[PDB]
């Protein structure tokens, strides 16, 4: 039964293992699931990376457990990780082989075979982050979660080291494998003999990379007293660059454990060996939060193509598009994604609903050179305390795939860009992002706006009509790019903002910079009687059941749908208001001025995310109707 | 075999330059061309010369093309010592520096890689921290007293130590320096750091700079807040400082195997940072 | 000015585990929030908190709570 | 394995009345308290339920290494007597030589388990029978030194667990076989060429390099204790005092307790700058076998 020294990882018989499984697998999975596609996932699957070639098979874990036999193997994955990924490796070569010569002449001819595939396993475990993981758990596979805070740039590896002579000179060169570099003494070609210089040319020999990133970790389940740790994945290869910073990650690999030297003169070793991931998979999209746009990604879509990669932007099948383009015929659709996007959330449903469309906000513009007026919206609202204006914060910060969320006070305006940081691992200093640059795309959320300290809200002067930052200071004088919409809540000073008084003075805020906001939300309760009774009914429920079902119910709710709804929206429609608007558009500005022009420049960006939704590429007349009235909305709310 | 091999490439680049340039007929610009080159840079014998890639790349169907390219570090010089060979040829103190430009492509620099090292490359970005202008060895006469100075070789790639070989004498040895300053030869240098264009940057990922090294009349060219287009000699910088990294890092340990028991362990770490190199500098943009 | 109400508040903090006593001026606002600070052997740079995140599951007490000023009471807000 | 003085006091009271006398641990116990963990620790390892029952898949990691290596601790004797026996020319004697002559995995090496001591207040006291006075900072003179003590204060900081290495192994891969260096203090030196018994004397010895996964780790981690405050005497302030934690008590300890530490104190080689010494000083710590949380 053969063996390997310390792994009871028995040499092949775990490759046969293997292939019963690979070759025979179907759903299993579902009987995991409960039930309640046919044909077996593997083959098929296998087939489209043979005629893609992109390689990188990157299996589940798991679909091996629960499956007869493999049983096994899923705990040899996931205690000894390196090898079995290597047989693994070794037995999906030759499976494809083997697959190859049943179809005779494939691919043209027999290259492809010899050209290496690997399996890049993910979805392992339920992990407690990084923090409580024992010694006992040096070298594992591991889960992590959190947004990425910097990353280094790429730095060189050796894979195999060059040698020259001084005598005569001859070229030969040696293979490191493992983790040294082992230089013959002498010597090729004289030898002779004879005890002459063996040069080391470092321009000939040949690299691969390794990258770093730092990570901010959320396991949640945070067992306290602890505060959040930061981590180190050192990534490698094809995985390079494939993370920008600042994304909410799954990323998972082995754990590890290296000593660094103390001295660095000295051999000495520091002991107290120092600890990080290595970082096998990454697993960027998600199910449950939304889709990063694709005018944002860009190159990294016009490259990852060349070099091949794998996930990246959230893929959907065929029927349930076929069910996108069924919903989209709905007709109380624009009410009805309204309702389900806050489902604790009661009434209110023009605020919901504004929110809806800075999710779907604006369309991008490049004319030939400058423009990028983006899609950006951004809202602000007010009114009494206890109105939930801090939950849809909150929810929103669920959804948006990059967005951060800031209190009022625990900011400054270094602290919202370029904070140019002793990185302290090398002693260097090294640049970090602030929170608006990684708020970048999506959405900021900022908590009592109205309270930000003077200095602060020079700031977003800056990025509310440039769309980006200019940092002339300290190191580095560049204009740097933050593009992101920019959810606010305010207190006005009441706190209860009472009837009249002028509104406009009792936001408080300078007026210009209120005036900026696309759309500004003022929330008052009018004390309807024959409400307080209906909410009281909403929310002193959950009550029944402890464990919470039928939030809203009975209310017909998408769910996960609205997400690649919502995705599907943005990446695959670009609206356009054409002719039929512009008379009621203009008519309807002018009708404000007789205010400031940037409610124009709002109308047509928030307009165009409403025939966003319900897939239009053209602006009907219609729909701009709404458009105005939501602005209308706080007017109707302004006349206390 | 792989001096023979390389030697044929020599051959091939040193006929293409030699073989027609130019397919201008008539009105022209009629031939030939970069014989003209040589000459109009003997017009004023500042010794360096420009000679474009997309010819050559179009010449040979690209094997050449390629050949260059890729192996361009193993490949500079049979290219210079060939040009030597046709300056002896055709024309009567030597300094040769072969600058290529006008590239097919661009690359970003985070697009750069460890696969395209040792190659010539494009990398556009603003240039940022100009450095003053430094001589550099690269030949040098340095022997001990015993018994003779003068020895003038080597120290080729960055060490900078040492003579090679043939020491004292009689002394023989191993031994060391004595460095003269009196005879030897310098070029060059200046340093600048350049950074990524302003306007590219993957959100939020914010920008980062590399440094690249500026020898030649290539000198100077540059400009302090300036977008500007370098061509490849792209390369390697040995770094102290990064440690902690963590590894796991190669090392140098020496394989005694040879021999015979009766130096010590003589270990280095060898730890690299990417650091592009400038043949050619250009203000487009 | 009597009635000895933070009596109470020595008393619950001395009761209740992971209970903390601060007062105004007590427990500055970097005394509440967390700084960065170099982590010897072990390394770096850890979050170390006070108040609010060094107790936390269990009560927090504040004493002459008008004098605390503004940014004090933003985070307790 | 959390050992207890208090049962060892009642074993005492059996063995002393119901004789013949037996020579006391406790005392000896608590006046050393750091050789007696190795002592007590091999005293263990002999007697265990041999088997004792299969080692399945999961189960654990770390658990077969040890398994494999008890398992190959044992076919080395089987195949060394095995050949003895076949030349000659009681039979105790051929076991003796075979266990002498041969190479073997140290106990100490494999074990799976470690060893804490909790000390006796209490009832037993006043049995009556000192390991714990709960103490102050203030209150631990240097003189204390080596003993098993028990203290009472704040703890603060307390810094992240990581892996320390006791045992590091590397493999020649040329002579097989393998290296266990023990490490102590803050940093060693990892050794070259090779040690092996076969690459001794040899012409050509071979080089070894670590293994991760074989060496020998326990979860470290360091914690501060102030005083109580109350226990400070009137003027002054209150002091610090750094303490160790290895192996299964890591993660027991939190910033703001209030709490009783018991541990086995020792010492370990400090000085402040190099002109300050005088020489050969210790600058101390506590080490913390056993914890007991107020509240
Ligand atoms: N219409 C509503 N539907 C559901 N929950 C509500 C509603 N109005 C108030 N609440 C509840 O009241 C609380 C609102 O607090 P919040 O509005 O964040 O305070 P503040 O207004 O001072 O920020 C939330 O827990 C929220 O669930
Ligand atoms: N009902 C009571 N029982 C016991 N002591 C009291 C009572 N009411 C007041 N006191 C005394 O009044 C004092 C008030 O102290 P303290 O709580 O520190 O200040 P404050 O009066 O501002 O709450 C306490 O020391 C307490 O001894």
């Amino acid at each position: 039964l053969r063996i390997i020294w310390g792994t009871n990882v028995s040499i092949q018989e775990c490759t046969t293992n293997f292939r019963n499984f690979l070759m025979s697998f179907k759903y299993k999975f579902r009987k995991i699931l409960d039930e309640r596609d046919e044909e077996l996932y593997y083959i098929k699957q296998l087939n489209e990376m043979r005629e893609l070639g992109t390689s990188n098979l990157n299996l589940d874990a798991r679909n091996l457990l629960a499956y007869k036999q493999t049983e096994d193997l899923y705990h040899q994955l996931l205690n000894y990780p390196q090898e079995v990924i290597s047989i693994m490796d070794q037995t999906i070569k030759d499976c494809m082989v083997s697959l190859i010569v049943d179809n005779n002449l494939d691919y043209d001819l027999d290259e492809i075979e010899t050209k290496f595939y690997k399996v890049r396993p993910y979805n392992v475990g339920s992990c407690k982050g990084m923090r409580e993981l024992n010694p006992n758990d040096i070298d594992k596979l591991i889960n992590l979660k959190g947004l990425v805070l910097r990353s280094t740039p790429v730095i060189p590896d050796m894979k195999v080291a060059f040698f020259k002579c001084n005598v005569c000179d001859h070229t030969m060169a040696v293979e490191i494998d493992r983790g040294v570099i082992q230089e013959p003494a002498r010597c090729e070609r004289i030898d002779c003999n004879e005890p002459n210089s063996m040069s080391l040319i470092h321009n000939r020999c040949s690299f691969a990379d390794k990258q770093v990133i730092k990570l901010q970790e959320t396991p949640d389940f945070v067992p306290d007293g602890q505060t959040p740790h930061s981590i180190s994945l050192c990534v490698y290869d094809e995985l390079v660059d494939s993370c920008r910073a600042g994304d909410r990650i799954e990323v998972t690999g082995t754990f590890r454990s290296i000593p660094i030297r103390a001295n660095s003169r000295q051999r000495v070793l520091k002991s107290l060996y120092k600890t990080y991931v290595d970082v096998v998979h990454v697993k960027v999209s998600d199910k449950r939060l939304d889709v990063d746009t694709s005018t944002i990604e860009q190159e990294l879509m016009q490259n990852k193509v060349d070099h091949n990669e794998v996930e990246e932007v959230r893929q959907i099948t065929d029927q349930d598009l076929a069910k996108i383009r069924e919903v989209a015929a709905r007709e109380d659709l624009y009410s009805l994604l309204a309702r389900s996007i806050a489902p604790s959330i009661y009434e209110l449903e023009d605020v919901k609903k504004g929110i809806l469309l800075q999710l779907f906000g604006g369309t991008n513009k490049t004319f030939t050179k400058g423009g990028r007026y983006r899609g950006d919206i951004n809202i602000l609202l007010c009114g009494d305390p206890s109105t939930s204006k801090s939950q849809i914060l909150q929810y929103v910060h669920k959804i948006t795939p990059r967005g951060v969320y800031t209190s009022g006070k625990g900011s400054s305006a270094v602290g919202l860009t370029a904070y140019i940081t002793r990185d302290v691992d090398t002693k260097q200093l090294v640049l970090e992002s602030g929170a608006l640059v990684l708020s970048d795309g999506g959405v900021c959320c900022i908590d009592e706006f109205d309270k930000m300290s003077d200095s602060t809200r020079s700031v977003l002067h800056e990025v509310m009509e440039q769309q980006t930052i200019s940092i002339a200071k300290a190191g580095i004088i560049t204009t740097l790019n933050a593009r992101s919409s920019i959810l606010a809540s305010a207190n006005p000073i009441g706190s209860r903002y009472n009837p009249n008084l002028p509104v406009t003075e009792n936001i408080d805020l300078p007026p210009p910079l209120l005036s900026r906001f696309d759309l500004v939300y003022l929330v008052l309760d009018k004390v309807d009687e024959k409400n307080d009774r209906e909410l009281a009914k909403h929310l002193t429920n959950l009550y029944l059941e402890d464990k919470p079902e039928h939030i809203s119910q009975d209310d017909v709710l998408p769910v996960e749908f609205l997400t690649m709804y919502i995705s599907y929206a943005k990446e695959h429609i670009h609206p356009i208001i054409t002719e039929a608007a512009k008379t009621e558009l203009v008519r309807a500005y002018v009708g404000m001025r007789k205010a400031t022009t940037r409610q124009l420049e709002s109308m047509i960006r928030l307009a165009e995310a409403h025939a966003k939704m319900k897939l239009k590429n053209v602006v009907e007349l219609e729909d701009v109707q709404e458009a105005v009235r939501l602005i209308r909305s706080a007017i109707k709310d302004y006349a206390t | 075999v792989d001096d023979v091999t390389g030697e044929k490439v020599r051959e091939a680049f040193e006929q293409f330059l030699e073989d027609f340039s130019v397919q201008s007929t008539d009105t022209g610009e009629v031939e030939k061309v970069y014989r003209a080159q040589i000459e109009f840079m003997k017009i004023y014998d500042l010794n360096t010369i420009y000679i474009d890639y997309q010819h050559l790349s179009m010449r040979e169907n690209g094997a050449l093309a390629m050949a260059i390219s890729e192996q361009y570090y193993r490949f500079l010089p049979f290219l210079q010592k060939g040009l030597r060979r046709v300056v002896r040829k055709y024309a009567p103190e030597r300094v040769f520096q072969i600058s290529f430009f006008n590239l097919p492509t661009v690359h970003r620099i985070r697009d750069i890689r460890s696969e395209k090292i040792g190659s010539l490359l494009s990398i556009s970005g603003t240039v940022t921290r100009t450095s003053e202008v430094r001589p550099e060895l690269y030949k040098a006469s340095f022997t001990c007293d015993m018994c003779r100075a003068i020895v003038d070789n080597v120290e080729q790639s960055f060490k900078y130590t040492e003579p090679t070989f043939c020491p004292n004498p009689s002394c023989e040895n191993r031994a060391f320096w004595t460095l003269n300053v009196t005879r030897s030869r310098f070029l060059d240098w200046q340093k600048v750091r350049i950074q990524e264009n302003a306007n590219e940057i993957p959100t939020g990922s914010m920008p980062r700079t590399l440094d690249v090294i500026l020898r030649g009349d290539s000198v100077e060219r540059a400009k302090p807040g300036d977008r500007c287009k370098f061509t490849g000699v792209e390369i390697v910088v040995p770094d102290v400082t990064q440690l902690g990294l963590p590894g796991v890092k190669p090392s140098s340990t020496l394989d005694t195997r040879g021999i015979s028991k009766t130096r010590s362990l003589g270990v280095r770490d060898l730890t690299y940072k990417i650091s592009f190199l400038a043949c050619h500098v250009i203000s487009i943009g | 000015p009597g009635v000895a109400k933070s009596q109470l508040l020595k008393a619950i903090c001395k009761i209740s585990p992971r209970g903390v006593y601060t007062t105004g001026k007590g427990s500055s606002g970097v005394g509440l929030t967390a700084a960065v600070m170099k982590d010897p052997v072990t390394d770096e740079m850890i979050l170390e908190g006070g108040a609010l995140v060094l107790a936390d599951n269990g009560i927090c007490c504040i004493d002459e709570f008008d004098k605390m000023d503004e940014s004090d009471r933003t985070a307790i807000h | 394995v959390i050992i207890d003085l208090d049962d060892i006091l009642q074993y005492q009271n059996e063995k002393f009345l119901q004789g013949t006398q037996a020579d006391d641990l406790v005392s000896a116990i608590q006046q050393n308290a750091n050789h007696f963990t190795e002592l007590f620790c091999r005293a263990i390892d002999n007697n265990m339920p041999l088997p004792t029952k299969e080692i399945d898949y999961k189960d654990d990691v770390l658990d077969v290494i040890l398994n494999q290596r008890r398992l190959r601790n044992e076919r080395m004797l089987s195949d060394r007597t095995n050949e003895i026996r076949s030349e000659n020319l009681m039979n105790d004697a051929l076991r003796e030589v075979v266990e002498d002559e041969t190479e073997l995995f140290p106990p100490n090496l494999t074990r799976r388990y470690f060893l804490y001591f909790k000390p006796l207040s209490q009832n037993c006291a006043r049995r009556y029978r000192i390991s714990s006075k709960p103490l102050s900072v203030r209150q631990i003179k240097g003189d204390f030194l080596g003993q098993l003590i028990t203290v009472r204060g704040i703890i603060t900081r307390v810094s992240d667990v990581k892996p320390a290495v006791e045992v590091i192994a590397y493999t020649c891969d040329q002579c097989g076989y393998e290296v266990f260096q023990e490490v102590n203090s803050r940093t060693f030196t990892p050794l070259s060429e090779c040690t092996s018994e076969e690459c001794s004397q040899n012409q050509t010895k071979g080089q070894l390099f670590m293994s991760t996964r074989a060496s020998k780790f326990s979860a470290f981690q360091e914690c501060k204790i102030q005083e109580l405050s109350q226990q400070v005497p009137v003027g002054h302030i209150p002091r610090s005092l750094n303490i160790h934690v290895n192996g299964t008590l890591v993660r027991s300890l939190s910033p703001g307790d209030i709490v009783d530490v018991t541990g086995i104190f020792l010492p370990a080689p400090y000085t402040g700058f190099k002109a300050l010494k005088a020489g050969l000083l210790t600058e101390t710590y506590l080490e913390a076998q056993f914890v007991r949380q107020h509240k």
